[PDB]
């Protein structure tokens, strides 16, 4: 293994002759401290290293040494659980190891525990034909997810010596017999960050994702392989929403990044989801998810890099046939970093001091989720969900970031602190939200419910858009001047605010809507509706209406806290409004 | 095909080769990498022994000394066939739906040729929309170049899907095909145009080029001139008249300034490359007729507008290359008006020669104009008509106005999968002009026929 | 006096309530210790007097111990300094207190490493000898010219508008050794100081130490011109 030698050292950029056996974009230990740097550069056997570390106390004739691959992650069993910096160092072997409270320059540690047995199971026999992907045994690596061991990339042959026992992550459990002779696997494999893990096929992210969150879930869906945005106003409960999906989705695997946060806002995420609880089993939120977590203060290249360190993790999940989710908070903090690293090379900036090719690395990002047939014999489907926080100074969504954003995902949740104020939680603003998922949501739910699911949604979202029509009539000038017909729909839309959009996370029952469940909640919010407009026609008149419907409105009220198992107490509700109403009618 | 082992620095994503030999400006190269991972570039400067090279897919991981540089004599090209019809391709041309062949006639430079201004014709018939606001109030003739300017979350990517299936010419006894060039979109923005094309069998006459978000940028810029190239083959050696369709106009525009950022370039006005103007006036000409041959070329460049600002340098400088605009704004979108064509700041400067008897119909000039000015005061009966509202409604003006409200809802808001002949367009243009009393209108002649 | 940065699952979240004695600090916009809250200001405007009364009024309600303060003028006249240094022996804050003078006169480098001094200083009271540190730095703003200045000469290229690419590390790098830390008694709090050129909110100095910081505090001309003091 060859040996640089530095020969100039200027701020975070550091050159080193005799280099020729490295590569673009290699990873490096840079000087005695031997900190961490990448190759930008090299002519002849000199290389350009811009250093992620101080560089402070180095200078000619210090050592470099190539680590012999581009930016990477490690995956095998000991990913799950871990909380990892934008680069995959491992927070917490980092204050074990070093007695520690602070990261030391040019401290290496290994992402995942090389010395811990784990039992592997093989599932794979011996005369095997084998390719990336195909599933050769797995390992119970935490009390929820099953680690399931792939023929890595690259990798293509007969299965020779396969056996199930004890072993670390560096131990050979399989031999391949190849074209190239016999490969020794392991339970790991290295995958470089940038590069998207190959796949057999894209598909269409068309089933929708269950958050259990009804303005989520009914108006603004997202598919499995879809991707949301999110502003991040403070105090508008973004936080709160973002444990929600986490821990209801109905995914196998959370991935979660934080970019360059502010210390205090970091050390929040860091301490709140670990005691996020896993709704089907009790055990911790973290036996199914992996942390990313970088405060402002971290190297730039460690902040640039979070997201895609991220998603090459959600990839490899995905290729096991799982269903990932990826929470990145905020994508405006990677940005800025980006925009630091364009600074720092010298570039010419395109538009607010943004590299030209930022709407590229986004893309690049976003494209990387998605619905997949992963490689293998078994055509296995899995996919990953981006929920993406945006954090515009000030608020302001014209910014590049969002905007770039929004030109390439599909749904858009607006939380609004102005929501927030008045007490309104999720505070997501259901004029301004939008997904283009709602159609082909409508088509799946239609057909999995053999009801007019779309219809209705239409009709709600009708009915509150009415509302904001109606609202500035009242404003200026007069409440009492509007018709029967219009004090009945601003009840309905009432009704769909504070009884349908309206969801407290914090309670046993309203914490989460099932599909079902969310069904007949609707149903029963548009059939007061529909049975009043009956009445109205039929010569009642609105404030007998209401007056005689204290009762029923109250259960419609209540509604979202009828347990799952007596979802009969809400369709019989339906019939308590018809037998109302039609009384009125005298 | 030269072969060097050479590659002497890497910088970013630029190369220098050295010790070359017959090497030329602008030539494809091909990175043969360490690790048998091949890589596409183009030669940006040649001097002396010298060759430095920008590679497509960046240079990441390549590992100089082990490398080599296959120099392949030849530019950017397409290679052109009969049997690109029906097919799907990548920005570079390389097929994309697993098809089958194709075995090329000859390769062609995707820059094209310039036209000898004595040899151009000018733009001569009606071509059918199928779209009441463009084939009615902005008209498009044969040869033309008719934008839409557009704006994010506006579904110019339904109305570029309509007249691709729709377009039509009527009659004539020559064939009618479309190219398609999609830059820089999303996955699902392709597979959406992948799925429409082909449910309607709009396919069978298109030839397809998609440019994805995530594609290099080099194929961005490239994906408008492969697209014109096999339109002017088409059109000039097959003598089709060819409708290209190009969207989005505005993610070409990030893509040559991020290539010029690349190549080390001072920035040019609002952020982009003096040679904008430039650039685009190499893709825009590329549309007409020629003195002698049948086929045509037509343009319909889709674009959306940053801020939604007109004097933007993307839009402003598509402007003064284009004959009129197309505008869709977000007041009649959210009003569910689709398409959502704003006929008052459009404009096609050249609906006089593709219009009238013999093309269209002997009412169309006026019926226009008629229909025009109608919903211009139409529009100032509420403009101004909210302000002092219907407390009291104005016998002619709140007749008016309703003419203002009908145009948009029956008019122009005819759906994304309605195809009207022109025949019904103006049948329809007369049925809402019959709402307005004779003393406020054509001419004379009017109620014959 | 770079230090070394902080393990991010290493701090502990900010818990305690500062007492400054000035009313819209502490009812409406509250001051934790461990955070990171600076004050926005401009050229003529009182920071200098807002910043010596949160030194002499900043307490806990705790029993303890008393905040030790970390003091770092950055570029300042020495009327500024000569305000602050008569303020501290005054009251008998100085025997609570650390202080770092650099004036506008000092060469620019020496600017630049005056804040790197504080904050050494600061984390040594704090995390070696388990104190509860207040740190408070005027002009930050001079610190962001001071860059510039050694920039241009190490013939650097500027990023936005006229500061350097590394600007945000720079100034994260300095307003994260900041917090409290697990398993130990001391803690450092940050009051850093900035005039805002051109009282423009957009630019970069007062723009990227937003986005590093939790809050901030700002001193509007309407105010200060009307009398209102502290004028926030």
């Amino acid at each position: 293994m060859q040996i640089g030698k530095i020969i100039k050292v200027s701020g975070p950029l550091v050159m080193a002759e005799n280099m020729s056996e490295a590569s673009i974009q290699d990873m490096c230990l840079v000087g005695d401290l031997g900190v961490i740097g990448e190759i930008i550069e090299m002519r002849q056997d000199v290389a350009s290293i811009q250093v992620y570390e101080e560089t402070s106390g180095i200078g000619p004739g210090e050592p470099v040494r190539s680590t012999g691959e581009a930016l990477s992650v490690e995956l095998g069993p000991g990913i799950i659980s871990q909380m990892f910096d934008g680069i995959q160092r491992p927070l917490d072997t980092f204050m074990e190891v070093t007695q520690s409270n602070f990261l030391g320059r040019g401290v290496q540690l290994p992402a995942l525990d090389h010395e811990k047995q784990w039992w592997f199971e093989a599932t794979i026999e011996e005369g095997t034909e084998v390719s990336a992907g195909d599933i050769i045994g797995y390992v119970d690596e935490t009390k929820i997810i099953q680690h399931k061991i792939m023929v890595p990339n690259g990798i293509k042959g007969t299965v020779q010596k396969i056996e199930s026992g004890s072993f670390t992550i560096d131990d050979p459990i399989c031999v391949i017999e190849t074209e190239q002779g016999l490969k020794e696997l392991t339970m790991m494999q290295k995958w470089p960050v940038r590069r998207g893990r190959p796949i057999k096929q894209k598909l269409n992210p068309d089933v929708p994702m269950i958050t259990g969150q009804r303005v989520i879930d009914t108006f603004f869906p997202v598919t499995k392989g879809g991707a949301a945005a999110v502003p991040g106003p403070f105090g508008a409960g973004k936080t709160v929403v973002q444990h929600q999906i986490a821990k209801w989705s109905d995914v196998d695997l959370v991935v979660y990044v934080g970019c360059g946060e502010r210390g205090n806002e970091m050390t929040d995420v860091v301490n709140e989801f670990p005691e996020l609880i896993d709704p089907n089993t009790g055990e911790s939120l973290m036996e199914r998810t992996v942390l990313i977590a970088n405060t402002s203060n971290m190297p730039v290249a460690a902040r640039e890099a979070s997201i895609y360190t991220g998603i090459t993790i959600a990839e490899y999940f995905r290729d096991m046939g799982y269903d990932v989710a990826i929470m990145a908070d905020s994508t405006s903090r990677w940005a800025e970093a980006l925009r630091e690293m364009s600074g720092r090379l010298e570039e010419m900036p395109g538009d607010e001091g943004y590299p030209a090719y930022l709407g590229s690395r986004l893309a690049e990002y976003y494209e990387r989720s998605g619905r997949v047939i992963a490689l293998g014999s078994d055509q296995r489907e899995g996919s990953i969900t981006a929920i993406s926080a945006v954090s515009p100074s000030g608020g302001d969504i014209s910014e590049p970031v969002t905007q770039n954003t929004l030109r390439v995902v599909k749904v858009f949740w607006g939380l609004d602190s102005s929501l927030a104020q008045k007490r309104h939680f999720p505070s997501i603003n259901w004029i301004q939200s939008y997904s283009l998922y709602s159609t082909e949501v409508g088509r799946y739910m239609d057909q999995i419910l053999q009801q007019d699911w779309s219809d209705m949604v239409t009709e709600g979202m009708r009915i509150l858009q009415e509302e904001e029509q109606l609202n500035e009539i009242v404003r200026l000038v007069g409440i009492d001047s509007l018709s029967d017909n219009d004090r009945l729909t601003l009840e309905v839309a009432k009704s769909i605010r504070e009884d349908y959009l309206q969801q407290n996370a914090f309670d046993d029952v309203d914490t989460f809507t099932s599909r079902e469940k969310q069904f007949n909640m609707l149903k029963v919010i548009l059939t007061f509706g529909k049975e009043a407009r009956k009445a109205l026609s039929l010569g009642a008149y609105f404030n007998e209406i209401m007056e005689g419907t204290v009762a029923v409105r109250e259960r419609i009220s209540r509604s979202k806290y009828i347990p799952e198992e007596e979802l009969a107490k809400i369709s019989s509700i339906n019939e308590e409004i018809k037998e109302t109403i039609q009384l009125i009618v005298s | 095909i030269k072969e060097y082992r050479t590659i002497k620095e890497v910088v970013g994503p630029l190369m220098a080769v050295e010790k070359v030999s017959g090497v030329k400006y602008e030539e494809l190269i091909e990175v043969r990498m360490q690790n048998g991972e091949i890589r596409r570039g183009q030669v940006l400067e040649v001097q002396e022994d010298k060759a430095m090279v920008q590679i497509f897919e960046g240079t990441s991981g390549i590992n100089l000394k082990n490398s080599s540089v296959r120099f392949l004599g030849h530019p950017l090209q397409l290679g052109v066939s009969e049997d690109m019809i029906g097919r799907v391709f990548d920005g570079l041309g390389r097929p994309k739906d697993n098809g089958p062949e194709i075995l090329p006639e000859k390769y062609l430079d995707i820059n094209g040729e310039v036209i000898n201004p004595i040899a151009r014709d000018y733009p001569d018939e009606f071509i059918q929309t199928g779209i009441s606001a463009i084939d009615h109030l902005n008209t498009l003739v044969r040869g033309q170049k008719l934008p839409v300017f557009s704006g994010s979350g506006l579904p110019h990517k339904e109305l570029a899907a309509q007249i691709a299936r729709q377009a039509t010419v009527l009659d004539s006894s020559d064939d009618f095909a479309v190219v398609f060039a999609a830059i820089g979109i999303t996955f699902e923005e392709a597979e959406f145009f992948m799925e429409d094309f082909r449910q309607t069998g709009a396919i069978d006459r298109s030839v397809m080029f998609m440019n994805l978000a995530n594609d290099p940028a080099i194929e961005r810029i490239a994906t408008p001139r492969m697209a014109l190239t096999a339109a002017e083959y088409l059109a000039y050696e097959k003598g089709m008249h060819v409708l290209v369709i190009m969207t989005d106009m505005t993610n070409y525009a990030e893509a040559l300034r991020e290539i010029s950022a690349a190549r080390r370039e001072v920035p040019g006005r609002r952020g982009y490359p003096g040679y904008l103007y430039t650039n685009l006036a190499t893709l825009f000409e590329r549309a007409g007729r020629i003195r002698g041959l049948k086929g045509s070329v037509t343009q319909i460049p889709i674009l959306t507008m940053p801020e939604d600002d007109k004097t933007h340098p993307i839009p402003d400088l598509t402007g003064y290359i284009t004959e009129g605009q197309i505008i869709l704004t977000r007041e009649l979108y959210k009003s569910g008006i689709q398409p959502p064509i704003d006929v008052l700041p459009s404009l096609s400067r050249l609906k006089d020669k593709g219009t009238g008897a013999g093309k269209t119909r002997e009412d169309h000039a006026a019926t226009m104009n008629q229909l025009f000015a109608a919903y211009a005061q139409g529009k100032q009966a509420k403009e101004l008509a909210v302000v002092l509202g219907e407390s009291a409604l104005s016998d002619i003006d709140k007749i008016y106005a309703k003419f203002a409200e009908r145009f948009e809802n029956e008019y122009v808001n005819q759906g994304f999968y309605t195809n009207r002949t022109i025949t019904e367009t103006l049948d329809l243009g007369w049925e809402l002009l019959a709402m307005l009393p004779r003393t406020e209108l054509r001419i004379k002649d009017d109620l014959l026929d």
